[PDB]
């Protein structure tokens, strides 16, 4: 029986559910940040260790003897209380009784044809979701999409000073990830009381928190992205843990794609970020595009790709700070989307320009002739 | 040659910033000048 | 069936077109046959000028070469798709040939 140990696996996703069910219930505030956001704080706990994912079992024991305690002292009414929390109380304490390691303890770092196809293709996918492509891409589109398009003024902090410069310099890019998931549950655990209460009408472009379902709906979302991509990476983690260039260019059609579909932005990436600035140009053509012209045609008249690539870190420089200016103007929007696309794509051409780079021939007729 | 075709599309799209008709085709055009002044290989093209 | 008859119809068209062009034809394969190639890969050319022109009156024979470098390496993917892309190719020859007469027509129309 594979799902004895599945389900003996399976206790974090189960508490999550429960958590969402003991959210919007009991405690506005208090409970939805002790049972999820605490649990999605334990989360990044193991992440931030960067060697212990799901391997922190000492707070993640106590996570459940917190939840306990709250029970013990409290949780139609009453008998709600007890039902509701019991509910998810039942699953906690299972845990500690016993099976606390297969997801704790034991997931660590330390058919036919038709079927065989498919497992692979599973893998593949999981392979470009721990690569670059999942691991970073995708997470900051909805973040800026929730965040600049979103609920603006005080979400800066989960974009434009953390993604803004994390993009360029991908050092910390993996800490500014952990460190957005603390915001945004802090975010949340602030907007859990609303805005309401005995209003007097500090300034930081109130926008207030009015509504309940509709503004807590969208920090959240980005906050299990997080824990998506965090979910995908550590799989492959310990995946690789225990469990063509050039030569397949002139072999045939399936050689050029291979060859492409691993190494697109390694070479077309500075042509792609000058097609991009064109983007954000046409999808504003305000006054403050011409800045980004103006370092397009900068950019483009320095010709020798070497030359460009001592202005790129200035251009990235550029972008970053627009960027932060450009909330900063709407704070103290979808340009902002743009502006970050083309960061996005220059600052990965920054880390390949100094970096990476340091029967078809019917088609070669027509791509070259 | 191909580099100051270059220039005057970039120029075109530029102007068309400080407006006061789009730019999408000159964007196409922007991609496929980019894409043949790339191709002009010492290799490929030297062929 | 009618699908088969098409496949006849379109290699029987190639043949036509292929008649129409023959003079062409014969004036690309003393000429372009040593002249167009674009099919070597890799990096450069090493012998530059006998990799083309000394390569392989109006119908020549053995002057030049024999088949040395694959004459056939052309006919290979040409004559693979005998049917569908080589009725392009004889379309194409055709009005490379007649390039005059497909200028006149344009103009009328």
């Amino acid at each position: 029986e594979l799902v004895k140990g599945v389900y003996a696996k399976y206790w974090i996703y189960v508490c999550a559910g429960m958590f969402i069910v003991v959210s919007f219930a009991g405690r506005l505030v208090v409970y939805k940040i002790v049972y999820m956001f605490l649990f999605l704080l334990c989360l990044t706990l193991f992440q931030v260790y960067y060697s212990l994912w799901r391997k922190l079992l000492k707070a993640f024991w106590w996570l459940v003897v917190a939840y306990t305690m709250l029970v013990l002292i409290a949780v139609s009414e009453l008998f709600s209380s007890i039902l509701v929390p019991g509910f998810f109380l039942l699953a906690c304490i299972l845990q500690l009784h016993y099976f606390h390691r297969p997801f704790m303890q034991l997931t660590d770092m330390e058919l036919e044809l038709a079927a065989g196809f498919s497992d692979v293709l599973s893998r593949v996918q999981v392979f470009l979701r721990r690569l670059l492509e999942l691991h970073v891409f995708k997470l900051v589109a909805l973040y800026t999409v929730w965040v600049a398009l979103k609920e603006v003024s005080v979400m800066n902090l989960l974009l434009v000073v953390l993604w803004a410069f994390a993009l360029p310099y991908p050092r910390f890019r993996p800490m500014a990830s952990c460190l957005s998931t603390v915001w945004t549950c802090v975010i949340i655990v602030c907007k859990m009381l609303y805005q309401l209460k005995v209003v007097n009408p500090n300034w930081f472009g109130v926008r207030k928190g009015f509504p309940n379902l509709g503004y807590i709906q969208n920090h959240l979302q980005v906050l299990l992205l997080l824990v998506f991509e965090a979910i995908v990476y550590r799989r492959q983690e310990h995946y690789r843990r225990q469990h063509g260039t050039r030569q397949q260019l002139d072999q045939d059609l399936l050689g050029c794609l291979k060859y492409f579909i691993n190494f697109f932005f390694y070479k077309f990436g500075l042509e792609i970020c000058f097609l991009m600035a064109v983007n954000v140009i046409g999808q504003r053509m305000n006054f403050l595009v011409t800045l980004h012209g103006c370092w397009l045609v900068a950019i483009l008249t320095r010709r020798h790709r070497q030359a460009i690539a001592r202005l790129w870190p200035n251009y990235c420089l550029f972008l970053a700070l627009f960027l932060l200016y450009q909330y900063l103007l709407c704070l103290g929007s979808t340009n902002l989307i743009s502006d970050f696309l083309l960061l996005l794509c220059a600052s990965q051409q920054w880390q390949v320009f100094s970096a990476e780079r340091t029967y078809l021939d019917m088609l070669k007729v027509a791509v070259f002739r | 040659l191909w580099d100051c075709l270059i220039l005057y599309n970039v120029t075109v799209i530029i102007s068309k910033n400080m407006l006061s008709a789009g730019i999408i085709w000159d964007s196409v055009c922007f991609f496929f000048l980019l894409l043949q002044r790339r191709v002009f290989l010492s290799h490929y093209y030297l062929h | 069936f009618l699908w088969m008859l098409g496949q006849a119809l379109v290699d029987e068209l190639t043949r036509w077109l292929q008649e129409f062009t023959r003079h062409h034809g014969t004036m690309s394969d003393v000429l372009r046959a040593e002249r167009y190639l674009l099919t070597q890969e890799l990096l450069q050319g090493g012998e530059v000028h006998r990799g083309v022109l000394d390569q392989l009156a109006s119908e020549l024979l053995l002057d030049r070469r024999l088949r040395i470098p694959e004459l056939e390496e052309a006919e290979l993917f040409a004559e693979g798709q005998g049917r569908a892309l080589r009725l392009l190719r004889a379309v194409y020859q055709c009005v490379a040939a007649h390039s005059e007469l497909l200028c006149y027509f344009i103009i009328i129309l």
